[PDB]
């Protein structure tokens, strides 16, 4: 549904990149663990590992991220953290 | 390595609202049918003579 | 005495260029062409898009991170071959040009329908546009004169600025919309659409862009006409080779790229598609068409005789 | 616009009395059918008055000016209250093509044909909206244009060029002459549709004549 | 806030030990960032680092993590995940 | 019959209409119990709910009412007493 | 009856639509259960879940809202107080 | 002060608990939202966030809640519905 960015410390193609997968992901999955996983997945592909992803309604996290490979964002209610450590 | 701290909260802010309704003012009224000339009353220039 | 003159001379002095004169744009579409959307989410609005249009206004606001100086950007739209010079014709003057610009859309929907609908919405805009420069009596012109030897000498960056081909004397940038439906085009004619669009973009020295999410340039570039709402040119390159995207910035554009005048025109024009009772008398009523002849005769007749100026 | 409904509402009620009796689609249709169309006239008439007077009957709005650091201020700001005012005009033209009267059930199409047929009227009502806009502008900057309102420092110029007999004088009577003038300008200025407070205005411009006019007093004393 | 340890790779002491600091941090802290970041800080203190927690109500995940340092638990209704990786 | 106002506590057009109301369920109605329907169903839907009326040659009251709805008043021989409460 | 907006934290399209649709619950139930139900209802479709509403001529409330999704306004004399949370 | 519960959704615990607490909050607070709002409080505080508290002599509501987490019972002639949602 409609992306809305909150934070991020990301270029800018990484940054759309982030959503587009993310909104394939939620389309294409129901299941958070799934969606999240198929997040992951891709940015380990064309960005390299090692991506972490976490898709949800209700969480916080604390996290140590790569810098320039930081996003944390909604579509619609759903957020997704997707970062790179490692 | 050049790595960063961060986190994030989902529940970003939760705004908190006190709601009050007005109050209805009443009052005590008597009335009668059968009476004098005031029927009823809620619970001395007599000026009132002088136009006759 | 003096202490007014400098109060004056300040206060005139300064005060064009908080936020400077802001400008407003007017968005030359088609009737439910999926202009609204694009506008209302340029806008960052959530609102459902209208498909009729009847000279419609809407803003919207910016701030800069220094502080929120309320940058207001005013906006008009009108869609469809309606009213063309009725509307149009009423939040354009001359006095304001010089912050007017135009943004075209097109519904890729129907390509076949959509060429005599831009061409008739752009020859109304693009004639009125052409006089008010100094239909007004305008005659300290000097404004007309830099309005048209910087918008004319924009585009040929470059190219030997030969002629005019289409004296077009104001900015232009021209974007697709609901492109998905462009990919079922048989493959010819999209290659023939897409030689109408740059050709298009020629005449005009208006940029292209397509429509999509990644495709940050549509929001930018409508930006930059609008008073650099979005940031600046950002300079990309032509994507004539490719023909998947569609991309040009205006001044690279060469007939001899692009299409590979007239000539060009008449191969793409032709190739593609040529074949481009309020009365209520068989009824009867008494006193209710009499009683509302009455009043509809006697409303109208005093409005007029009103004698608005307007 | 209220009664406009509630009457429709009665002659649903006709009707549904009507089909109520157990009659066939032939007949029900004669009744509908025929009083639709005189609805039609009714309903365009509606419709044409608007467009010859629509921005002269729009609900009231208002907007208040003062004055801040030398610039005009607006609460709520001007492009809001003018899109309301655009709002106003788009809610008329969309009523006479959402009809739900007598034969609430059929073509719609029946009454919406009379917002094209009579769209000639949109360059009344628009130019109408456009000339009160404009007006708008010319005064507020009218109230700008008439005090200056950035009112940068004098004291320097009065301590260096000023406060001789000849030229005091003619200085310090153009001052009271502004101070009457600025007695006089008015609280609000009310057009077709909108109405503009401009009281705060008033007592802005007063106080910065009276600011001068204690700046060329007090130091005329020393002089 | 009762505890139960629902997958781990993770000697024992280190399960213990993530629990109490969770438990912890969960009579502390009302909000997730904060019970996240106590339990984060508390690991790179005592495990070094790089220490990455995640506490919520309701998310999935896709995450790589160093073999012997996994652990997932609820306390209650929420929901502890907390890994080293980097 | 005549109409007069001994006390009201009600605005100037809702006496009137208090009045009015009571001399057309009057004119239509003999029986008092059914002259006070006509008269509460009225104001109800008027000026909202909830109103009560009591109609009739012999009685005396003691009722609570809401400030600006309450009215009494003699139609002839017989008295109307129309007020909100609830 | 005339709707009169006290309070919002809401898009004028969202307060204007507030008033509209507790116009027409009003117009067609009398128990305010029933009104806030239309009311609540016709909010979850058009603006996704999880909205609640409550309906009274006489309370008090303290709630947590999203934001950007809090109205209170009257009709006539009842209250309408309509928000987001969950 | 008298208690009677009308409908529940709630372990019978957490029942008495806001009987009581409600009942020492109309104690202690006279106006209506400054009781729901000291009610409120105490069941974050105990329960988790996030509960919400309606006091009042007249109104209706439609609201979703929580599974176990409803209460709706009368202290008197006030009625004070208790739920979490979010």
């Amino acid at each position: 549904r409609k992306a809305v960015i909150k934070n991020a410390d990301m270029s800018e193609e990484m940054q759309q990149d982030s959503v587009e997968c993310a909104t394939q992901a939620l389309e294409k999955y129901n299941i958070e663990k799934d969606i999240a996983a198929h997040i992951k997945k891709e940015f380990d592909k064309k960005y390299n590992p090692t991506w972490h992803c976490i898709v949800g309604r209700n969480f916080g996290s604390y996290v140590t991220h790569e810098t320039k490979h930081f996003i944390y964002f909604y579509l619609g209610q759903v957020a997704i953290l997707l970062f790179k450590s490692g | 390595k050049n790595t960063k701290q961060a986190y994030v909260q989902c529940n970003e802010d939760n705004v908190e609202r006190d709601i009050q309704t007005e109050e209805i003012e009443t009052r005590e009224v008597w009335t009668q049918h059968p009476g004098e000339s005031t029927v009823v009353s809620g619970g001395t220039s007599d000026a009132v003579v002088m136009p006759k | 005495e003096t202490l007014w003159e400098i109060a004056k001379a300040e206060v005139e002095k300064r005060g064009i260029n908080a936020e400077i004169a802001e400008k407003f744009v007017f968005f030359i579409g088609s009737k439910n062409g999926g202009k609204t959307t694009i506008i209302l989410r340029c806008l960052d609005r959530d609102e459902p898009p209208k498909p009729t249009l009847a000279l419609e206004y809407t803003y919207g606001r910016r701030a800069k991170g220094h502080n929120t100086p309320k940058d207001i950007a005013h906006f008009w739209e009108l869609g469809g071959g309606t009213s063309l010079l009725d509307l149009i014709s009423i939040p354009i003057t001359g006095d304001t040009l010089r912050t007017f610009s135009l943004v075209l859309v097109l519904d890729l929907s129907k390509p076949n329908d959509l060429w005599p609908t831009m061409e008739n919405l752009l020859q109304a805009t693009k004639s009125h546009v052409d006089k008010v420069i100094m239909k007004l009596g305008k005659t300290n012109a000097k404004a007309v004169s830099e309005m048209r030897q910087k918008i004319w000498n924009n585009m040929p960056k470059d190219h030997p600025d030969h002629e005019l081909i289409d004296p077009f004397p104001v900015p232009l940038v021209i974007i697709g919309s609901k492109y998905d439906v462009f990919q079922d085009f048989e493959s010819e004619k999209r290659k023939v659409i897409c030689k109408t669009l740059r050709f298009v973009a020629h005449y005009y020295g208006a940029s292209l862009m397509f429509t999509s999410k990644s495709e940050a340039l549509l929001l930018k570039i409508r930006g930059v006409i609008n008073q650099l709402a979005f940031g600046i040119d950002k300079s990309k390159s032509i994507c004539v080779d490719q023909n998947k995207p569609l991309f040009i910035t205006a001044g690279l554009d060469s007939f001899g790229q692009i299409g590979s005048p007239m000539e060009l025109w008449k191969k793409v024009y032709e190739k593609l598609f040529p074949p481009k009772d309020p009365a209520r008398d068989p009824q009867y009523a008494e006193n209710e068409v009499d009683e509302m002849r009455i009043q509809k005769d006697l409303e109208l007749e005093q409005y007029k005789r009103s004698s608005s100026k307007s | 616009q209220q009664r406009w409904k509630d009457g429709l509402q009665e002659l649903r009620t006709g009707l549904a009395t009507v089909e109520a009796q157990g009659f066939q689609a032939s007949d029900m249709h004669a009744w509908k059918q025929h009083w639709n169309h005189q609805l039609y006239k009714a309903l365009e008439h509606q419709y044409q008055m608007g467009l010859e007077a629509l921005n002269e009957n729009l609900p009231e709005i208002n907007i208040d000016l003062t004055y801040k650091q030398g610039r005009l201020q607006f609460r709520p700001p001007f492009e809001e209250i003018r899109a309301k005012y655009y709002r106003e005009m788009k809610r008329f033209i969309g009523i006479p093509n959402q009809f739900k009267g007598v034969g609430e059930a059929g073509d719609e199409s029946i009454f919406s044909i009379m917002i094209d047929r009579n769209a000639s009227g949109f360059l009344t009502i628009f130019s109408k909206a456009e000339d009160l806009f404009r007006r708008l502008s010319a005064v507020l900057h009218q109230h700008k244009e008439w005090i200056v309102i950035g009112q940068v420092d004098m004291e320097a110029l009065v301590e260096k060029h000023l406060f001789t007999v000849h030229d005091w004088e003619k200085n310090f009577k153009a001052l009271k002459i502004k101070g009457k003038e600025v007695e006089r300008l008015p609280s609000a200025v009310k057009v077709d549709c909108l109405n503009i407070n401009c009281n705060p205005v008033k007592t802005v411009i007063d106080d910065l004549i009276q600011k001068l006019f204690d700046l060329l007093v007090l130091s005329l004393k020393k002089s």
